[PDB]
DNA sequence: ATCAATATCCACCTGCAGATTCTACCAAAAGTGTATTTGGAAACTGCTCCATCAAAAGGCATGTTCAGCTGAATTCAGCTGAACATGCCTTTTGATGGAGCAGTTTCCAAATACACTTTTGGTAGAATCTGCAGGTGGATATTGAT
DNA sequence: TCAATATCCACCTGCAGATTCTACCAAAAGTGTATTTGGAAACTGCTCCATCAAAAGGCATGTTCAGCTGAATTCAGCTGAACATGCCTTTTGATGGAGCAGTTTCCAAATACACTTTTGGTAGAATCTGCAGGTGGATATTGAT
């Protein structure tokens, strides 16, 4: 009986932003719901993007455009900044 | 010394502050559960439920009703009333696209 | 082989004071007497719609147990995404 | 063989790039998936998680609590215009609502 | 000389325009507006003709529906005249 | 350019919406509302345009924007 | 021999099958799935065209136009429900005036 | 090239109203319609298969998706037609 | 509560412009003949949770009383918004170039797929650890009074 | 101003829930080979954009007044506040066993691939439907009794 979740990563992030703060199990469940939800939205939009443009590959470009479509304003700008930085660091 | 009495509305407002401060479910657990099981049984007999399934249904229902009461309240106030009435609910739901 | 007492008229379990509490959280100060029955009808419709879809998923999975995920999927596909009940 | 380095570490991330890649592969989103796509996605998911946790932590401390509960998540989300927009059709279980009484309802 | 009472011609116009399907905003100013708004998102843009027509069909459908809800809000308040507060109530309840 | 959406046009739209009487303040309000709507849709449309590496907004760009905003449009595919 | 002919359909079973295979819906597609789907799509098309044809005939037109489609759809409770968040271009709206706006 | 459902829509139209035609705009709306419902049903079927850890979309997923997406009588008649079509096809 | 006068709506008309239907050519898509693999159903079986009940304590639902205050009904006029006439200018409609883009096609370097082998981060369960729920009690702030 | 009441605000500790610890192993990472694809280069028409021009009809403006909205006012009956009563919910735990998951096996059903046959998209020709205006009767509105 092995069940995967985003709990440990959410917790690592939590320790990054609020070092002396914890989180209840219920709240962690809401965070896991959140990550899965956004995963689905972004991946789905990217899939649609690739399809519309007759591409068989979802690339970081599709992810980025999906992010711009789905996220409001500054949230979108900040997210794009994080993703871009991560991809360029990964490439090096 | 005539007994104490708050004027109509004071306790209501107090209750608003109280329940907007908190997060506990406002419908009784067991009666809601019976409601869910009755309704589900009229679709398929002999169904069982995960505990968290019924709790999920209750969270969804109460969130839905609370939001509906917000919109209903706005409709009542729009009509220069302070009392919500069925027509307020019906307007809110008509504009929501539920009706 | 020891079934529960048959469920009937349970919508009345959604009591007047419960509906009042829900309305209070919704910011309502004053409530017409006809609201309560109205609320019940509305709630029942909502519940019916959700549970119908939920049970459909349950039936597709060839299960006899409605799961939290069945409900979550029903809600999602009805545009009322619920957080906290995955896994 | 070379010593194992994880893609998350290579990308400077906390969220799991490998796992995200697998989920993209098996979610039937496209026939092919670029190397940068799961990195980008993981980074975005991590960032958004960080923003919500930041605000929720703030609310928790405002309430003199050291542990984040659903209430704090709801306060954080609804008091932030863009998060509120993003999660506009989402229910936070045990979140409650923002305190708000219409002015006309208050005594004179 | 003849004069219709206030409301008679309004009702006539309602029947007239609910009977028909033609676009109700002028083409050129709408196009001008669309290009202006678009410029603040991306430079050097061109538009397919049918893209502008698509935007106009969508916009007019949106406004007509909003006016339906607005009207319902006005009538709710025992008025027959729509006011900005009616629009604002409709848009708040829509989740806009 | 928003003032190019004239008072009689807004009146015609309201008539189709079943409105019999109209406050003078409606028109400006309507314009603001229209602008917001347009902005949102167009913002998404152009995003699609940019993803396709085009300089021309197509009918499909608009249709996709509308669809993803829950305002599905038939007739322009 | 075509699959549509074997299924008693007008809608294209082969094309629907290909669109399912290439739409990134699942890794595999059963043989009956595109038949079922094509049948459903054809049914709904038939229902809408039936009513729209009626509206066209009332308007003494031999050709169905968007207006007739809108009339057909909005005047049918279940079709209207199915297409609740859909805009029919050049469809207009149903004639409808609130009673309070009328004289007397 | 550029695909549409136009010829099939026209065949159906000829079935239900032999002496009735259709305008270009109306045909465009019918094509939009068919694509829309295709996407709704296929997408729900995809999710159904995923939720249940199945790699195959079968007629059962289509049917369940139809039951989820279509209201009442439309759902019942659609289910009837799909089932009938699959039965005629199989033999 | 009808009438006479008047204005607009709504079929119905014809002629012919143009929108739709018909046609024919031809890549591209579906079909087909075979071969081969595999997803998932069937049959098991272990072992979680789920259904139902039980007791007891007290939180909360119900029914009652009654009066404050709200919704509903009504009155009235000021000023807004409708209707209509008038004449100006913005949009519509049409012509003409041509520059900018879409939209295609070819071919390798680069990217991704996927299998095998190997390693480690992620998980479940156990062991620690510790907020905060309630329980207490007093300060402070609000309320409604006669 | 007070009496009455509710809410606010520290303070306290124990234990239910949260975090950390441990160690096995599922799945990610390294590596190598096979297969797909992105883009730079070189094209070709084809939609738009820019520009010019006339003229039509839609809009802007000003006037008059009808009637709608908002304010003021009055009243009766409904809903909120308070209280007793006692029901049934909540909490905690027992007892069976229904029904999920977990494994293993093996065909019916699906994919793969090479090649032919059939079909649907496209653009111009051939048909034939709407529509642009114009008529006359139906219908509806207005002002006067
Ligand atoms: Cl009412
Ligand atoms: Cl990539
Ligand atoms: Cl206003
Ligand atoms: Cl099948
Ligand atoms: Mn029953
Ligand atoms: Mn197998
Ligand atoms: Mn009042
Ligand atoms: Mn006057
Ligand atoms: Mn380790
Ligand atoms: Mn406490
Ligand atoms: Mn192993
Ligand atoms: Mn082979
Ligand atoms: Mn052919
Ligand atoms: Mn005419």
């Amino acid at each position: 009986s092995r069940k995967e979740s985003y709990s440990i990563y959410v917790y690592k992030v939590l320790k990054q932003v609020h070092p002396d703060t914890g989180i209840s199990s219920k709240a962690m469940g809401i965070m896991n719901s959140f990550v899965n939800d956004i995963f689905e939205r972004i991946a789905g939009e990217a899939s649609r993007l690739a399809h519309y443009n007759k591409r068989s590959t979802i690339t970081s470009r599709e992810i980025q455009t999906a992010v711009r479509l789905l996220l409001p304003g500054e949230l979108a700008k900040h997210a794009v900044s994080e993703g871009t930085k991560a991809v360029t660091k990964y490439t090096s | 010394k005539k007994p104490h009495r708050y004027r109509p509305g004071t306790v209501a407002l107090r209750e608003i502050r109280r329940y907007q401060k908190s997060t506990e479910l406002l419908i009784r657990k067991l009666p809601f559960q019976r409601l869910v099981r009755e309704i589900a049984q009229d679709f398929k007999t002999d169904l069982r439920f995960q505990s968290s399934a019924v709790m999920a249904l209750q969270e969804a229902c109460e969130a839905y009703l609370v939001g509906l009461f917000e919109d209903t309240n706005l409709c009542a106030i729009h009509a220069k009333r302070v009392t919500i009435m069925p027509k307020d609910i019906q307007l809110a739901r008509r504009i929501r696209g539920e009706r | 082989k020891r079934h529960r007492k048959v469920l009937r008229d349970n919508i009345q379990g959604i009591t007047k004071p419960a509906i009042r509490r829900l309305a209070r959280r919704g910011g309502v100060k004053r409530i017409s007497g006809l609201i309560y029955e109205e609320t019940r009808g509305v709630l029942k419709v909502f519940l019916e719609n959700v549970i119908r879809d939920a049970v459909t998923y349950t039936e597709h999975a060839k299960r006899k147990t409605v799961t939290a995920m069945d409900v979550v999927y029903a809600l999602k596909r009805q545009g009322r995404t619920l957080y906290g009940f995955g896994g | 063989r070379a010593k194992a380095k994880t893609r998350s570490s290579r990308a400077g991330l906390q969220f799991p790039v490998g796992r995200v890649h697998r989920l993209l592969r098996k979610g039937n989103y496209s026939e092919r998936v670029g190397a940068g796509a799961p990195v980008y996605l993981a980074a975005v998911l991590e960032y958004l998680t960080a923003e919500i946790l930041e605000l929720a932590g703030n609310a928790a401390r405002d309430n003199k609590k050291t542990r984040i509960i659903p209430r704090h998540l709801q306060l954080a989300i609804r008091n932030d215009e863009e998060l509120n927009k993003l999660l506009g059709r989402v229910t936070i279980a045990q979140g409650g609502v923002l305190p708000n009484i219409q002015a006309v309802l208050l005594p004179k």
